[PDB]
């Protein structure tokens, strides 16, 4: 029973080691969730700090890949760390070749190329993570891309990725089903955030403190997260209504 | 060789000359120096021939697989960076002088690559041979705000300068409109100033003129059946 | 590390034999029987189609008979991904020696440079062997009409008439019985397709499951011509045989 | 070219002609030598051009990788990643380049970088080949902690005569403003620096 | 480290069977099904639009790919496999021949170069195969219009009307009735869109249905004008709409 | 099963075993800890003393990079040293292009990809050791820990080795009991008191023990040992408490 | 079990068995004894015999003027660790005009060594070093195994019956340590401490090699009938 | 010294009226030696057919390339190599010797079989396609072969008439120049008939 140890094919037609990456995933037991605004694009994220000698400032799994592109990571940091890097120098390089930004999409597809290799060589093992990109691209507009240890990627109009990811999905799935868009018709993107929170809180069942969310924005021509004071004031404006 | 581009109203036109020359010898007076790189991205070339049509089928190629790659439509600031780092890499080896336009979705531009690989940016450019009478003529004409039509008129203008006052250039005008949300119109042969005049007598010869040893069919066909 | 899955594939067996190579031999046994059989006066190369379909598209088909140069052709029975490697090799190889010497390749030269290759992958490199068996048909001004056949061993040898894929056993008897070497091309032709019509595992031969070709000098004066039959011609020969 | 860089109190200002020449034909007479490298620092560049555009492409990468792994790089950052490109590759290389940039906590920092690949960190810097003909003049004129506009005024009179001596200078006299404001671009046309 | 991984991972069995390749086409078997029919003056290629979930936009995955102006290709099994091998087969229909003939290969030599590659993943060190049949529909000058099919091991064959995965052996019966001669590419578009309901399962309409055509040249497409030789793309893809229509008269 | 057996091999559970089973080789080692005070960072190990014939104070266990890094380990002893050689190489290059010397959360993140590069091929085995590192940088103190997964976080206060368990309590009730922070001096002496108490869980053999700090007031922001009557008032500070 | 077929394999309790399976090699080597002073630094090697027709496997050897080791396992791969040792002594030499420090000539060895661990298709070395040597910081001992991990002692031995000289070694601390200016009686304590690990057998003329570096003293090696004074 | 007139020699094609012609000479000679009067400078593919003039071991090497790739070309395409596909080979192989040249003049001529019009093309050394309506010249005497053409060619010449025209241009322009001559041959090329004719010429 070799086959369950590289990335060869079972009799079924199946590639173990790629499913047992996708359950690696989820170690971290956090949940994220990524929706669009008019102007922007959301991603918040569960942040735990279990221990108390931890250090919280350095404790995330948002990282900003290039002043546009923002990536949330859904599995273990070393793995998520790899990738980060990756997508980084991949950015950059683009740009210096190609003289214009790296949009979110094309970065989503040469990741997915990426670990697509690692589900066809031997030798490379695939990464245990679930990369969430986005972005407010130029052509596109407000963008999320999602990839996976299988090397699939699709866009999305919202998404979810977690343990509970189901959870959130339908809740998700429920509210544009309604609305009948394709986004959260709202100006700001402080009430964009102030949707994702209150919709992860309703979907999950728990409250949330400043310093138990990670939340990251993408806006035209920048990317940035927020503080654990911008995240208090998003929190306080939910709960006054 | 007499190469110019100007900026309009809505998008960017491009022209050139249509002599070739080895020495004092015109190699090809219907020569073709307009290079399309991309649908809706042109480019004139200036000095060695065979290095410009090169470079921009090597660059072209890889912007079609670009294009295809991104699901998106060819940058002009991506064919000027693929070109100028290339040609960086070569040292000026590869003679390449270009005048590099186009339309995009971030709007229209015009660049010119030197074969060493430094890039200008413009409203009018001219490189070649003929460019110092193809400047002066853009330099005395040119305003801001032109139209289509106007920019055609100083454009071919500005190669004819080139046609009739530099030796290195020639016969024909060449054109290529590249205007905002439409089709790129590639005007081959635009003007055509040099058509020579009839010859005083026709130097067709009797039948038989010519001596002659042997005749012979020669097989192009195949290894035939049976 | 890597050692643990290694299949080891050029290696003996306590026997003397390449584990890898046999088992090559016994995918190549389920293949569509190809017939090579060599005339006086030409060669033909006949070949069965594996189990059709009315859908597949057949006058633009190729899966058994190819051509390697103007003198030299080949029937394929085993893999066919393998098979065109290895004829684009061939092909290549037939162009260098025309470039080197201004002569066209002798058979025997292209046929071992094809063997040589296969018996490499069963001795160094680690890599499975080509699951492929040639027949080659080929003229030359040398020896004249040429029949070889190579396997996955490397290891090849010339015939009068021979198979190969499946019931080659069957197919060898009924050969070596009626096979004459006084023979001519029309005769081997009835020869080749009348040895198919037994050994085939169809109900019956018919134009759309088989492969033709001929080599003849029947080309106008001294020189070679190949021919490699159309749908329609498979048909009519067969008519011409009584087969059909 | 004529190019310089001048640190004041609220930051730095560089300075430069548009003049690009093949012999003594003026193959560009509005070029932009004031290049950006990242948000706060941008450099004066002289020598050859397809060289120091090349130079300051590599340079561009190199910050806007160096940003997104461990934030804002300094000035001296960036005038060390020039260096070792001109420094490393001085055979094959013909670039002048000035570095300049702001920091909050430095403030505002000029490098200059001949010929060799050297470095040299000083209050302020001039260079090209016009940069000769006011040697004189701004080793006179500057001060140190100078206003903003004093220090336009300065530039605008030193570029002024470089480009009034030089033949390779000429053009527009651009100048790139770096302070905590922000960045501003200022142009200033012959009609205006040549009656001074 | 180094690829230490320099022997074959597909190995022939005492059965003379090549497992992985055998485990690459049962991929295929559980993959959404496509088929291809060619008509007289046309080629179509179909398959179903699966998404994974209704908060993915589905437009965003192309099925169906352009991989020359006149070639087309469509798959079943493995995604991400399918994925890189059109940017391989775009690249190589570059490297190999445009440009050395200064033009685009016909149908059958890029399904070659395809098909090496695929055989490639099938002997090479370190690697285990494609886990995809393809379907590529194209048009040539001197070929005329043409359809094949790619497997795992790197054969390939041609057809005049096949399907490939989920419910291939139920559609491949249906195309053998409804098939003839003398289809306009109208009537193969009408057969390919009745052959696929049969194999989908919820909605079925131009928003869950990829479908595009090799047929006539489109010079609107071709985004320029100068050049009479130049007359466009034979590859179109159909709009949500263009189909809807066409699902009316169905 | 046969998942623990290769590196790089995804267990059904979605672990690498190989590198949980390195854990066992850091978990088997000495303890070692780390404290990040006001303006800088404080290092202390545990050396066993196996036999009288070993030299005092010569043996040294923590380890300088550059001049602002310090760096202490528990598990295999040999593994840590490759690590740290690795680590001057990637500082040396960064300073080398960049002139500034490197950024400790820059350092971690060299050392984390290098220790993760290790989880990724059969071909090579993880690292057997947990560091403890930091420094001064421009941003001011930073203390790290890094695990042979390749992860790694900031710290307040670290911990590792055979002792960890007693060690974090003791650092837990310092973050507790001192929010708006620890001096340096003070670091050294509470570092001395965590290792001796840490001992109990080694009490068979006694043992040395050796400190280091990065401090912006005491040291210059430069990593530098705690050596003479400085250790021996830490040390005396130690077996007070203990008593 | 499982888990010892190669050197990149951890065992489920974190046990590199490869690097286990080398040290046992050392066990079964000859004993050999270090020692020193704070002016000298001693070797003491009980060579072995295949047979009486046999010579006495040289244990000993020279690393430069001022440093050298003796060995116990594999004796190869002492070999080439001790040419390691020479030629990174002779670099310290020809580039800084330095003479090569023992405590940075065992970090090279143990780095070098660890390399052998973590990776795939080599395997560890399967012997163990003492080197002795005198620098800019006077006398020193170290001892060296092929896990990686180096020691400084004052005193110690390696091989088969190691123990009984460590033993004595480890009570005589006190007393050899203070034996300055004074090599014959610094051998003469490591001839006794030898001794202590020998069974049937005794130290012969051709059996015992003894080496020593010093303040004023090279690296020299004594076998043969200059050993004839210390049995 | 210069590589391209160290052996010396002509070729020169034109159109006609569904008709092409393509001649040269057939000297070889080392410098002001005279060596071989047999050296015929042009090679057929197919229908497809090649002059090259220049250097002659990289005209003889080239027209090995070409039959080798001609060759396997028509073996995977099931086809013969047209003019206008043959032209984009030639440039494409020239051009990945660009600085390391083949010291060549090359000429293409030939009709396609499928749409029946007349091509000719010529090359630099390096790759440069001219693709001219009337005539192309190549060799030692280009500039002579450019005057006769310029003046004697006049467009949609019968082929019987074309002969005449393109055999005084070359006859003529070889007279005037010391590394051309030693003999001629002239091909006709029609859809479906090709025919060869050696001319009568001065031999000094
Ligand atoms: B123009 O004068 O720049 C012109 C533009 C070219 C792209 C058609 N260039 C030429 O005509 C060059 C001039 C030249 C001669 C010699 C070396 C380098 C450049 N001519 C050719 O490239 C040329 C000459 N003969 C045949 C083919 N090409
Ligand atoms: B300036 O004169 O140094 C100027 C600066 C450049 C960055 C735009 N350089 C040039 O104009 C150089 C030539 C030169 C003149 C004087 C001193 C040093 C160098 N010109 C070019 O590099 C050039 C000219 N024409 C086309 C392309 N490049
Ligand atoms: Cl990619
Ligand atoms: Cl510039
Ligand atoms: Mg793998
Ligand atoms: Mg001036
Ligand atoms: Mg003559
Ligand atoms: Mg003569």
């Amino acid at each position: 029973g070799y086959d369950r140890h590289i990335t060869i094919f079972s009799p079924e037609g199946r590639l173990y080691q790629v499913e047992y990456a996708f359950k690696a995933t989820n170690q971290t037991n956090i949940n994220s969730l990524a929706v669009r605004g008019k102007d922007c694009t959301v991603v918040i994220s569960q942040k735990k700090v279990p221990d108390k000698l931890l250090d919280p400032t350095t404790v995330s799994y948002i990282f900003c890949i290039s002043r546009t592109i923002g990536m949330v990571v859904n599995g273990p940091i070393p793995d998520a760390r790899n990738a980060a890097l990756r997508a980084k120098a991949e950015a950059a390089e683009f740009r210096y070749k190609y003289g214009y930004d790296m949009p979110c999409d094309v970065l989503a597809k040469r990741m997915a190329n990426l670990s697509q290799i690692y589900t066809q060589r031997a030798y490379m093992r695939p990464l245990g993570v679930i990369l969430t990109f986005v972005s407010v691209d130029e052509e596109l507009g407000p963008s999320i891309y999602k990839t996976d240890p299988a090397g699939y990627y699709v866009g999305y109009k919202a998404t979810a990725t977690g343990p509970k990811q189901q959870e959130i999905t339908t809740n998700l799935e429920n509210h544009f089903k309604k609305s009948k868009i394709d986004h959260i018709n709202e100006e700001s993107w402080e009430k964009v955030v102030e949707f994702a929170i209150t919709h992860m809180i309703d979907a999950l069942g728990t409250e949330f403190s400043k310093n138990d969310l990670e939340v990251g924005v993408a806006t035209k021509d920048k990317f940035f997260t927020l503080s654990a004071e911008n995240i208090e004031e998003r929190l306080v404006a939910i709960a006054e209504q | 060789t007499t190469i110019v581009g100007v900026k309009f109203n809505n998008g960017v036109v491009i022209a050139a000359d249509t002599r070739s020359t080895q020495g004092p010898i015109v190699a090809d007076k219907n020569c073709a120096k307009l290079h399309r790189i991309s649908p809706k991205i042109w480019c004139a070339g200036a000095g060695t021939a065979a290095d410009t049509e090169a470079v921009t089928q090597l660059i072209g190629s890889n912007i079609e697989l670009h294009s295809l790659y991104t699901s998106r439509e060819p940058r002009v600031v991506s064919a000027l960076q693929m070109l100028k780092q290339h040609l960086f890499k070569y040292q000026g080896h590869i003679g390449a002088y270009l005048i590099v336009a186009g339309v995009d979705p971030t709007g229209s531009h015009l660049f010119s690559i030197h074969a060493h690989g430094s890039t200008d940016v413009g409203y009018y450019l001219s490189l070649g041979s003929g460019s110092l009478a193809a400047m002066a003529v853009l330099e005395s004409h040119w305003k801001q705000d032109l139209t289509k039509e106007e920019a055609i008129k100083l454009a071919s203008d500005a190669i004819q300068a080139g046609i009739w006052n530099d030796l290195g250039s020639g016969s024909n005008v060449d054109v290529c409109v590249m205007e905002i949300g439409k089709d790129a119109e590639y005007l081959r042969n635009y003007l055509t100033p040099n058509v020579r005049e009839e010859k005083q007598k026709s130097y067709k010869f009797p039948r038989g003129t010519t001596a002659v040893l042997k005749e012979s069919i020669v097989n192009i066909c195949d290894i035939q059946e049976e | 590390g890597s050692r643990r899955y290694d299949s080891r594939t050029t290696i003996f067996s306590p026997e003397g034999r390449l584990y890898q190579v046999e088992y090559a031999l016994e995918s190549i046994s389920h293949a569509g029987t190809a017939i090579g059989i060599m005339a006086s006066d030409g060669i033909v190369l006949a070949a069965e189609r594996k189990v059709t379909s009315t859908l597949l598209e057949q006058d633009t088909s190729t899966e058994k008979l190819y051509k390697l140069n103007d003198k030299i052709a080949v029937a394929v029975a085993g893999l066919t991904a393998d098979a065109e490697i290895l004829i684009n090799t061939a092909r290549i190889h037939a162009q260098n020696y025309l470039k080197t010497y201004n002569e066209d390749i002798p058979v025997e030269i292209l046929v071992r440079r094809l063997s040589d290759i296969k018996q490499g992958y069963t001795q160094h490199g680690g890599l499975r062997p080509f699951g492929v068996s040639f027949i080659y048909a080929g003229y030359d001004d040398r020896y004249g009409y040429q029949l070889y056949t190579s396997n996955p061993s490397g290891n090849y040898t010339g015939w009068k008439a021979i198979s190969v894929g499946a019931n080659t056993s069957a197919a060898q008897t009924l050969l070596q019985m009626d096979y004459k070497d006084d023979m001519k091309v029309d005769d081997a032709i009835e020869l080749a397709l009348k040895t198919l019509s037994k050994t085939t595992d169809s109900s019956a031969l018919t134009y759309d499951r088989l492969e033709f070709a001929t080599i003849r000098k029947g080309a106008n004066d001294g020189e070679v011509y190949q021919k490699i039959f159309k749908p329609q011609e498979i048909k009519d020969i067969l008519v011409k045989t009584g087969i059909t | 070219t004529s190019i310089m860089a001048v640190t004041f109190k609220d930051g730095v200002i560089l300075g430069a002609d548009s003049r690009t020449t093949t012999g003594a034909y003026i193959a560009n007479r509005v070029t932009d030598k004031l290049t950006r490298v990242h948000d706060k620092i941008w450099c004066c560049r002289s020598g050859s051009a397809a060289d120091t555009q090349a130079i300051a492409d590599i340079v561009q990468y190199h910050l806007e990788l160096y940003t997104s792994q461990y934030g804002t790089p300094s000035t001296e950052t960036a005038a060390s990643v020039f260096k070792e490109l001109c420094y490393e590759n001085k055979d094959n290389l013909t670039a002048g380049i000035i570095v300049a940039g702001y920091d909050d906590k430095n403030k505002g920092e000029v490098y200059t970088i001949p010929l060799g690949g050297s470095v040299h960190k000083l209050p302020y810097a001039i260079a090209g080949s016009g940069s000769t003909f006011i040697y004189g003049y701004c080793d006179k004129n500057f001060r140190e902690n100078m206003s903003k506009e004093e220090t336009v005024d300065f530039i605008k009179h030193s570029l002024s005569q470089a480009i009034k001596w030089d033949g390779s200078s000429g053009g527009v006299i651009r100048m790139v403003v770096l302070t905590a404001a922000g960045v501003e671009r200022l142009i200033f046309y012959p009609d205006e620096y040549e009656q001074l | 480290m180094t690829d230490r991984y320099s022997f074959s991972l597909t190995t022939f069995s005492p059965s003379g069977k090549l497992g992985q390749i055998d485990y690459a086409l049962t991929a295929v078997k559980q993959g959404v099904t496509s088929l291809g029919i060619k008509a007289t003056n046309g080629v179509v290629i179909a398959t179903e639009k699966k998404s994974s979930s209704p908060l993915a936009m589905s437009e965003t995955l192309s099925k169906v790919s352009l991989l020359t102006p006149d070639i087309g290709a469509v798959y079943s099994g493995m995604g991400p496999d399918y994925r890189v091998l059109v940017d391989k087969s775009r690249k190589v229909a570059h490297t190999s021949y445009k440009r050395i003939y200064g033009e685009y290969p016909p149908t059958k030599l890029l399904v070659s170069e395809v098909a090496k590659i695929m055989q490639e993943a099938t002997q090479s060190g370190g690697v285990r195969p494609f886990g995809v049949s393809l379907l590529i529909a194209g048009h040539d000058e001197f070929n005329g219009f043409s359809l094949y099919q790619v497997d795992p091991s790197g054969s390939y064959f041609p057809w005049k009307a096949t399907a490939i995965g989920k419910g291939s052996v139920a559609a491949k019966t249906f195309l053998e009735k409804r098939w003839n001669d003398e289809l306009e590419l109208e009537d193969a578009i009408h057969i390919a869109l009745l052959t696929l309901k049969e194999s989908v399962e919820g909605e079925f309409n131009g928003d869950t249905i990829e479908l595009a055509i090799i047929g006539d040249e489109n010079p609107d497409l071709l985004g320029y004008t100068g050049i009479p030789t130049d007359k466009g793309p034979r590859f179109r893809k159909l709009t949500s709409q263009e189909i809807n229509d066409r699902l009316e008269a169905l | 099963t046969g998942y623990d057996l290769s590196n790089s091999v995804f267990s059904p559970d979605g672990r690498n075993f190989q590198v949980e089973y390195a854990v066992k080789a850091v978990e088997n080692g000495t303890t070692s800890i780390g404290i990040k005070c006001n303006d800088g960072v404080v290092f202390a190990v545990e050396k066993l003393i196996t036999s009288k014939l070993l030299v005092p104070q010569k043996n040294v266990k923590i380890q300088v990079v550059d001049r602002h890094i310090g760096c202490v380990y528990s598990g295999l002893i040999p593994d840590g040293r490759h690590l740290v050689n690795r680590g001057r190489e990637e500082a040396a290059s960064f300073k080398k292009l960049y002139k500034t010397p490197i950024p400790i959360p820059a350092f971690a993140d060299r050392l984390g990809q290098y220790v993760q590069a290790h989880t990724l091929y059969n071909s090579v085995r993880p690292f057997g050791v947990s560091t403890i590192f930091g420094g001064v940088d421009k941003n001011g103190a930073h203390l790290y820990m890094l695990e042979p997964s390749g992860s790694y976080w900031g710290y307040k206060g670290a911990a590792t080795g055979k002792g960890r368990q007693s060690a974090k309590a003791e650092l837990e009730k310092l973050v507790d009991h001192h929010p708006e922070g620890l001096s340096a001096r003070e670091a050294v002496k509470q570092a001395a008191k965590i290792i001796y108490l840490a001992h109990e869980d080694n009490k068979e053999k006694d043992f040395e023990l050796e400190i280091s700090w990065c401090s912006l007031s005491e040291t210059n922001g430069l990593h530098k040992f705690v050596k003479g009557d400085l250790l021996q008032e830490a040390i005396d500070f130690a077996q007070k408490e203990i008593n | 079990n499982n888990y010892d077929g190669d050197t990149v394999t951890f065992s489920p309790t974190g046990r590199l068995f490869q690097v286990e399976y080398a040290l046992e090699a050392i066990k079964q080597g000859s004993v050999t004894v270090g020692l020193r002073s704070n002016t000298h630094a001693v070797l003491v090697a009980l060579k072995r015999n295949a047979d009486e027709l046999s010579s006495y496997q040289k244990k000993i050897i020279k690393c430069d003027e001022h440093m050298g080791l003796s060995l116990a396992g594999l004796a190869p791969d002492a070999r080439v660790l001790s040419n390691y040792l020479r030629q990174q002594c002779n670099y310290s030499s020809l580039v800084f005009n330095r003479k090569l420090a023992v405590e940075r000539a065992g970090h090279l060895l143990c780095d070098k060594a660890q390399k052998n661990t973590q990776s795939y298709g080599g395997r560890p070395y399967g012997v163990g070093l003492l080197i002795i040597g005198y620098d800019k910081s006077g006398a020193h001992l170290l001892e060296f195994q092929p896990s990686g991990n180096v020691t400084e002692l004052y005193g110690t031995a390696i091989g088969a019956r190691s123990q009984g000289a460590k033993t004595y070694l480890e009570r005589t601390l006190d007393t050899f340590i203070k034996i300055d200016g004074n090599p014959d009686e610094l051998i003469k304590a490591g001839v006794e401490a030898i001794s202590q690990s020998l069974r049937d057998e005794s130290l012969t003329v051709d059996n015992l090699s003894i080496a020593i570096v010093g303040k004023d003293t090279p690296f020299t090696i004594y076998d043969g009938e200059a050993v004839a004074k210390y049995i | 010294s210069d590589p391209s007139s160290i052996n010396g020699g002509i070729v020169v094609a034109m159109t006609g009226k569904d008709c092409v012609a393509i001649a040269c000479d057939l000297r070889l000679g080392s410098q002001s030696l005279g060596v071989s009067n047999k050296f015929e400078k042009i090679f057929h593919y197919g229908h497809v057919f090649l002059g090259i003039t220049g250097l002659a071991t990289d005209v003889t090497t080239l027209n090995e390339m070409f039959r080798y790739k001609t060759n396997l070309y028509k073996l995977k395409e099931e086809r013969a190599i047209e003019p206008e596909t043959f032209t984009q080979l030639v440039s494409s192989s020239l051009y990945e010797r660009r600085f390391g040249p083949y010291f060549v003049g090359p000429v293409v001529a030939g009709i396609n079989s499928k749409s029946g019009k007349p091509f000719i093309a010529g090359f630099d050394l390096i790759g440069c396609i001219d693709e001219a309506k009337d005539f192309i010249v190549s060799g030692t005497a280009s500039d002579q072969l450019f005057g006769m053409c310029e003046s004697l060619y006049e467009p949609n010449l019968e082929p019987e008439d074309l002969f005449e025209t393109i055999s005084q241009a070359l006859l003529n322009a070889a007279d005037r120049d010391a590394l051309s001559g030693w003999g001629a041959v002239v091909y006709i090329i029609k859809k479906d008939e090709v025919v060869k004719r050696y001319l009568k010429m001065r031999q000094d």
